[PDB]
């Protein structure tokens, strides 16, 4: 399991947060959801996907969440969650607003932050095998 | 009479702030003046004796004191500061006799954890620390998805006469997903716990019912206000409402009979969905149904709309004429087009999928996964190209063209008469 966390403090939650609405953390890679008056962080490696659909004078999200079962291209060595048989997932959430501009603004946020965090680990994994090397030593001379 | 008094709160998400005040009679909660609420001015009373206990922790607008009652509810008011927490601990200890816990809730932003079934909240715990609750009273339905998920809908927060006006994004499906061989008992516990309406009494069943979209032996029981799909591994609740169309379609084999519906918002099984549930029936299938109703509520509601019984009738009648009573939808049976083979419908490819265009006298029809609904009135020109035995149709609409290949050539007079008969614009390459 490749440990990673949100937050160790509630300090850490910015003071922006306290509308009960979506907000995100690009610092902390965390997307934090309004469930029952509560500001719950997601870390964006929890995070599988989301839709989005257009509802009357309403606009609904959906966030998908990793689970087995619903599992990603990620090979059997390195698990996005904590092997365990006992534990139960958040498989999605969805939630609804009035604002449709400002949800569609969220939903490419969560989409960029995600695809952000994919590239790093590419980039890092591509440098994972690269052995540093000693630095080439100049001839004083006429080089061939 | 020391009365404690706290300005700014707000009551269960309200969008309005309060003045929240603690008495020796119970707790009192009143909306501050200033805001035009459409909505009683009345204050919100809570006795003290309905009080079983308290907690303390982080909500959105600062600190969240949570109020369990022993009516089973769960009260929430928000906006205190960090500095409010010893003054409330000394007059709810002192007037209430009751503690204060500080709940802490896990912030690590995992999605794994251990739900657990609280006297009035469904409580979702990440390493031994509470990261979110659901009262019981905030969940409409319940309904298992797969063999390890379930869904729960909650109660959609718009306008009622009782409830102040809440402020933000509203949480409307939960989804969760349980291991093991588990998700069924959870779900029986979940039900018995939240109190769902119970005794509930479907006027009339249908057992084992072959859909091919999604393919399944699913139970048709239906109620008033709403359709129930039961399968072996998902169970579907939908609303009569939600239902948009009705079609009775024979299948061109004359062995069987097509029954679809059209449902808006569309089915979901995990990420495909179903904006056509298509049943399959025998032709010679014959079923004998009495409806479960008193004789006061069938001449009041019923009379006209449904029969009290079907006699020894052919399954897909009687389901298409308690759907037409139940939804108040018009079934769609075959148009007065005729093929070349006296037939209802042509065979046809659409992309890799081979099935049957239906011409019906105000949309063209087709039946095979993927469904597809053509109303002539969006049909701009129907394009009759040469791929051979067989040509191809294209039909254009405002929202891109669709070609239907191998369609036998004696089929192309009949086709193109009833769509010019049908006012639809045709052009013959």
């Amino acid at each position: 399991f490749k440990r990673y966390e949100s937050y160790v403090r509630e300090s850490q939650i910015p003071s922006k947060v306290k509308n009960l609405r979506i907000s995100i953390d690009p610092k902390a890679q965390t997307i934090i959801l309004p469930i029952c008056g509560r500001p719950v962080p997601f870390h964006i490696n929890s995070f599988k996907n989301g839709s989005k659909n257009e509802e009357g004078d309403y606009m609904y999200i959906r966030l998908n969440f990793n689970s087995p079962g619903m599992g990603s291209s990620v090979k059997k060595t390195e698990l996005p969650y904590e092997d365990g048989d006992d534990k139960e997932f958040v498989r999605s959430l969805t939630f609804r607003s009035t604002n449709k501009e400002r949800m569609s603004e969220v939903f490419k946020a969560i989409t960029e932050l995600k695809k952000t965090a994919v590239k790093r680990d590419q980039e890092r994994k591509t440098m994972e095998d690269v052995v540093a090397q000693a630095q080439l030593v100049e001839f004083k001379g006429r080089p061939k | 009479m020391s009365t404690v008094d706290f300005d700014t709160i707000f009551l269960n998400q309200s969008k309005a702030p309060g003045r929240f005040r603690i008495t020796s009679s119970g707790l009192g909660w009143k909306p501050s003046s200033q805001v035009p609420t459409k909505g009683k001015t009345d204050p919100f009373l809570l006795p003290s004796g309905d009080i079983l206990s308290v907690s303390w922790s982080r909500g959105y607008r600062g600190w969240e004191l949570r109020v369990y009652t022993r009516n089973d509810k769960v009260i929430m008011l928000d906006g205190f500061e960090q500095q409010d927490f010893q003054q409330l601990k000394n007059e709810i200890q002192r007037t209430f006799n009751v503690n204060l816990e500080h709940k802490e809730h896990s912030l690590r932003g995992w999605n794994w954890g251990k739900t657990q079934l609280t006297r009035a909240e469904l409580v979702f715990n990440v390493n031994n620390r509470p990261a979110w609750e659901i009262p019981y009273s905030e969940i409409s339905n319940s309904n298992l998805t797969g063999r390890h998920e379930i869904s729960m809908e909650l109660n959609p927060k718009t306008v009622d006469e009782n409830h102040y006006e809440t402020l933000g994004d509203e949480l409307v499906e939960v989804r969760l997903y349980v291991p093991g061989q588990k998700s069924q008992l959870f779900y029986e516990q979940l039900k018995d716990k939240a109190d769902f309406d119970t005794t509930s009494e479907a006027i009339v069943s249908f057992e084992d019912i072959l859909f091919l979209t999604p393919r399944g032996r699913f139970e048709i029981s239906m109620y008033a206000n709403n359709l129930r799909l039961r399968g072996q591994s998902y169970d579907y609740k939908i609303q009569n409402k939600n239902v948009l169309r009705i079609f009775s379609l024979p299948r061109l084999d004359d062995r069987h009979h097509l029954v679809i519906l059209q449902v808006d918002p569309p089915l979901r099984q995990g990420q495909t969905r179903y904006p056509f549930l298509v049943m399959q029936f025998d032709r010679n299938e014959e079923l004998e149904v009495e409806l479960n109703l008193s004789d006061e509520e069938y001449k009041s509601k019923y009379e006209g709309k449904l029969n009290r019984s079907y006699g020894t009738d052919s399954t897909y009648k009687i389901l298409s004429h308690c759907l037409r009573g139940l939804t108040e939808r018009r079934v769609i049976t075959p148009g007065s087009f005729q093929s070349q083979h006296m037939q209802p419908g042509v065979n046809c490819s659409l992309k890799a999928s081979e099935g049957q265009i239906y011409l019906l006298d105000k949309c063209l029809f087709f039946a095979t996964k993927p469904c597809v609904y053509l109303p002539y009135s969006g049909i701009i020109s129907v394009v009759t190209s040469r791929g051979s035995r067989t040509f191809d149709i294209e039909v254009q609409f405002s929202g891109g063209s669709h070609t239907f290949a191998n369609i036998n050539k004696d089929e192309q007079k009949p086709i193109e008469d009833f769509l010019k008969g049908q006012g639809v614009r045709v052009k013959n390459e």
